[PDB]
């Protein structure tokens, strides 16, 4: 599932297209999968170990990052690529 | 004789590129076409859509001969390859592949039920007699 | 008994007399096609159904590795020895607890009931 | 004559052909060579009751493939061009089938492996980070 | 890549075939999708066994059924199908031999694992379509020694029978000597059991 | 009944967004096959085979009035999940289910009426040798068949 | 055993061979020489039917072990068929005799002198075989 699917998931999604003059395409080209993390109340991440998370009652989960394209049609025969790596 | 043991060889040839594309048109063999009637021969686009993501239509000998309606083939021949052989005085056998597989099948020439004259025989769903008389009132 | 489809359009043909000639004939309904009716049986209806059971065998079930294997019944054809038997277990027989054998002698599909 | 009439001259004449299937290695191989003018050479052997087709690949392409004639009577299939010049022509009639086969039985499987292992490079699977993105 | 293989070998695709071909053919089942129509069945089997059993493009996970009767081969590749790993045997002999079990016997510092096994064809998964058409011996010692003439034909073999037992119905000493409900019993019970 | 005994029993395909059952002949000829020989070659691979064919006889009856795909697809349109107010929207409804709601797994593509008439013509051909008692029943117990 | 006989429901689908129906244009050459060694001296003097009769013929073979489990007789199965039909049908059975047991059945001449005329003998066919009761 973490390896296959959810790629498979995110790569099948269609292009997110917007228009309304300006067009907007959004593509998820990558996933990422972090470490199972948590943080402090200060915001610091850490590494969640298993029993941290039964003892603080926290649940063992890893950050989910994409890579997501943007580009943009302006109706100017220019077009502006723009990638947010591991959103 | 020579037929006995006779050997053949010849060589192949594959021009890069042919003005003309090679498609492929296949007929049911119940179907029983006999090109030898075909005098005449259209193919055109359908038209029910309203181009080259559309079925093609094929009429032969105007309306009096009969009416064919093509379909591209659904299958992707990603992993083969279709070539035809055409035999030439040189003698070197020349492969050229298949742009598109369609399939005709014959359409039928006669009074057709409407959609809504199909709606009143709908009343007699099982009640129907005489199967035979329903086209006479047609 | 037998099925046939008008050379027209294609569409099944359905049997018909005409007084005139007194002749059965197999007329199309959407089509008004009509042909000669050769057969003259309209249809039979088989209540016992004794259809043959080596007909409905394939010859290819010799190639199952879990039917059991006998050499006490030698193919009647080629002789070979070794034969595969079983049952029909077809519905609608009321009853079935014979053997039917198929030569398990490649090429030769010969089947037959002892 | 028209546009949309379709020509018939192919099939008054007769004209037979042959429908073949190949693999991807031999149409790679030929599509390679992008079509010097020759990628092989057919040979037909004919015995007293029996028919050998076979295709030699060329020696600078490689740098036996037999053939297995299938039975027509169960289609009948005839080929039509489409011409750039918007007139449509009918080719001929098929007149036999045939297959192409490789020769190799276990080392094929490695060019397989390889294919399938192409056919899987741009299959995209989900990667693991060391660190937890800031 | 198995439906890759199928149209490099003499599958004829569905789209291209008539209707009247289809009576003497096989038809072909990949994951419930009729894909097209074999003329030898025996040798395509076969072949898929050949392959599976090498590991070259079919996975140990996929199932290969040939309904003999029924002119039908069923090809699954699909999650959520039950298999067991089992002992091939050919000609009334495992293909295990005492080899694989002295690589098995020193399993840490060399690098023989049970995969080894799988890649070397003498034990493969089955699934429960497959096991239908797989003629299946108890034991090697036994059902495939020369004996009574029962069945000269075994596909496959036991690992050993003890298998058909879970985790808690494992634990169970002489389980083979007792009501079936017993068994059944103790399974519950030896989940509240302390330790 | 008089009609409904002698001609026996008729199939019927229910298939998703439909109200009511559809006859199985009607989802054919909405597919493309129209003529009763090209939909029987889907259906009964051996028309050598008597007690096969005698089966479909009942259903292409009742399918008889519809004798053309757009027919066939507007009737199916009429018993759409939502009403149709006009006979184009039915027809492009109706090929909207058949495209991708009817046997997605066989395809979804605009092209693939003529792979999902072989395998409706196969659950067809598997429900009349049920009929026929030539095939055994299905066992949903075996696993087999389960996930 | 003659109570049991007399209380076990026998309907015409029990002792029945097989139904078939044929077009039958002439009466005398029915179908093939097995009818018509027997059918002839029915239509030797044949009375009721003389007028005119029904083109289509629906043959009906019964089985002997069946019948003679029950001991139902051919003449029994004739009255009782022309009981429940009256003179709608006339029914022609062959002696007990013969090795086949035959009857042929066809429609009311009065009729013959709006369904169908083929059709409704299939009704019958039906009719008699599961709803008869003989
Ligand atoms: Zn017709
Ligand atoms: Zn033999």
């Amino acid at each position: 599932f973490i390896q296959m699917s959810v790629q498979r998931i995110v790569e099948d999604a269609p292009p997110i297209d917007l228009q309304a003059p300006p067009r907007y395409l959004l593509k998820f080209e990558q996933i990422y999968l972090s470490k199972p993390t948590h943080w402090e109340r200060d915001g610091a991440p850490s590494p969640m170990m298993p029993n941290e998370a039964r003892l603080r009652n926290l649940t063992y989960s890893a950050p989910l990052y994409v890579d997501i394209t943007k580009t943009v049609i302006k109706e100017g025969e220019e077009q502006l690529q723009t990638q947010h790596q591991k959103t | 004789g020579p037929s006995s043991q006779n050997v053949t060889e010849y060589v192949v040839r594959v021009p890069k590129n042919t003005t003309k594309k090679y498609n492929i048109m296949a007929f049911n063999a119940a179907d029983k076409v006999n090109f030898a009637t075909w005098n005449q021969a259209r193919l055109e686009r359908d038209l029910s859509n309203k181009p080259e993501d559309q079925p093609w239509l094929l009429r032969v000998n105007g309306k009096s001969g009969r009416k064919f309606k093509g379909i591209k083939k659904g299958g992707v021949t990603e992993n083969t390859s279709y070539y035809i052989f055409t035999q030439c005085p040189d003698g070197a056998f020349e492969a050229f592949p298949v742009h598109n597989w369609y399939n005709f099948t014959p359409l039928a020439r006669h009074r057709t039920l409407t959609a809504e004259e199909a709606e009143e025989e709908w009343e007699r769903r099982n009640k129907v007699l005489n199967h035979f008389s329903i086209m006479q009132q047609r | 008994v037998g099925i046939r489809f008008c050379q027209e359009c294609n569409n099944m043909l359905y049997p018909k007399e005409d007084k005139e000639n007194r002749i059965l004939l197999y007329a199309c309904r959407n089509c008004d096609y009509q042909q000669e009716a050769d057969n003259s049986c309209i249809y039979v209806n088989k209540i016992t159904h004794e259809v043959d059971e080596l007909t409905q065998i394939i010859a290819d079930v010799s190639q199952d590795p879990t039917l059991p294997r006998t050499e006490d019944h030698p193919c009647q054809k080629c002789g070979h020895k070794e034969a595969v038997f079983f049952q029909s277990h077809s519905a609608r027989a009321e009853d079935a607890m014979r053997l039917y054998y198929v030569c398990t002698a490649p090429h030769c599909g010969h089947r037959w009931t002892e | 004559a028209e546009r949309g009439e379709l020509d018939l001259t192919g099939a008054k004449q007769n004209t037979g052909v042959w429908l073949v299937k190949v693999p991807k290695y031999l149409s790679q191989q030929w599509a390679k060579a992008s079509g010097r003018g020759e990628v092989g050479k057919l040979r037909i052997a004919k015995t007293q009751g029996r028919t050998e087709v076979s295709f030699t690949l060329n020696e600078d392409l490689a740098n036996e493939h037999p053939f297995v004639l299938q039975s027509v009577g169960g289609q009948t299939l005839t080929v039509f061009t489409e011409s750039s010049s918007d007139k449509l022509s009918l080719e001929g009639i098929v007149v036999q089938r045939a297959e192409c086969r490789p020769a190799a039985s276990e080392n094929y499987m490695r060019l397989k492996r390889l294919q399938i292992e192409e056919s899987s490079k741009p299959v995209r699977l989900s990667q693991q980070l060391d660190k937890v993105v800031t | 890549p198995i439906l890759e293989f199928l149209e490099e070998w003499s599958m004829e695709n569905l789209e291209e075939i008539s209707p009247a071909a289809i009576a003497d053919a096989t038809k072909i089942f990949v994951n419930g999708c009729w894909v097209g129509i074999h003329k030898d069945p025996e040798q395509l089997m076969n072949t898929l066994r050949k392959l599976r059993r090498q590991m070259d493009i079919i996975v140990s996970e996929v199932s290969m059924i040939r309904d003999i009767r029924e002119r039908e081969i069923r090809i699954y590749t699909d999650a959520g199908r039950i298999c067991r790993p089992l002992l091939i045997v050919e000609k009334q002999k495992l293909l295990l031999k005492k080899r694989h079990i002295d690589q098995l016997k020193e399993r840490e510092y060399n690098n023989y694992s049970w995969q080894d096994l799988v890649a070397s064809g003498v034990v493969e998964y089955i699934d429960t379509l497959e096991e239908e058409t797989v003629m299946l011996a108890m034991t090697p010692d036994d059902l495939q020694e020369k004996e009574v003439a029962y069945c000269s034909t075994y596909t496959h073999c036991e690992i050993h029978p003890s298998m058909i037992l879970g985790v808690c119905a494992s634990i169970i000493p002489f389980p083979d000597h007792n009501q079936s409900p017993r068994n059944t019993y103790q399974s519950a019970m030896g989940k509240q059991a302390m330790g | 009944g008089a009609k409904k005994s002698a001609i026996g029993q008729r199939i019927v395909a229910t298939l998703p967004y439909i109200k009511q059952e559809v006859p199985i002949i009607i989802v054919f000829r909405a597919l493309g096959f129209v003529s009763d020989r090209d939909i029987l070659e889907h259906i009964i691979y051996d028309f050598e085979d008597p007690e096969m064919m005698e089966m479909v006889k009942p259903s292409l009856d009742e399918a008889f009035v519809i004798q053309e795909q757009n027919v066939a697809l507007n009737f199916i349109g009429s018993r759409g999940a939502k009403p149709g107010v006009t006979k184009e929207k039915r027809i492009k409804y109706a090929k909207e289910v058949l495209q991708k709601e009817m046997l997605p797994h066989v395809g979804v593509s605009d092209f693939c009426e003529t792979k999902k008439a072989y395998f409706l013509g196969y659950m067809v051909h598997r429900l009349l040798l049920a009929a026929l008692g030539r095939r055994e029943l299905d066992d949903r117990d075996h696993y087999g068949n389960k996930r | 055993k003659d109570i049991l006989c007399r209380l076990e429901h026998t309907t015409l689908r029990k002792v029945t061979a097989n139904t078939a129906i044929y077009y039958d244009p002439n009466p005398q050459s029915t179908v093939v020489a097995e009818d018509q060694e027997w059918v002839n001296v029915y239509y030797e003097m044949p009375d009721f039917d003389v007028a005119r009769i029904s083109p289509w013929l629906l043959r009906v073979e019964l089985d002997r072990k069946h019948m003679t489990d029950r001991k139902l007789t051919m003449e029994q199965i004739a009255e009782k068929i022309n009981a429940g039909f009256g003179d709608d049908l006339n029914c022609i059975f062959n002696d007990d005799n013969a090795e086949k047991l035959v009857l042929r059945i066809r429609i009311m001449n009065s009729d013959e002198n709006k369904m169908d005329d083929d059709v409704f003998l299939r009704c019958i066919e039906s009719n008699m075989l599961t709803d008869m009761t003989l």
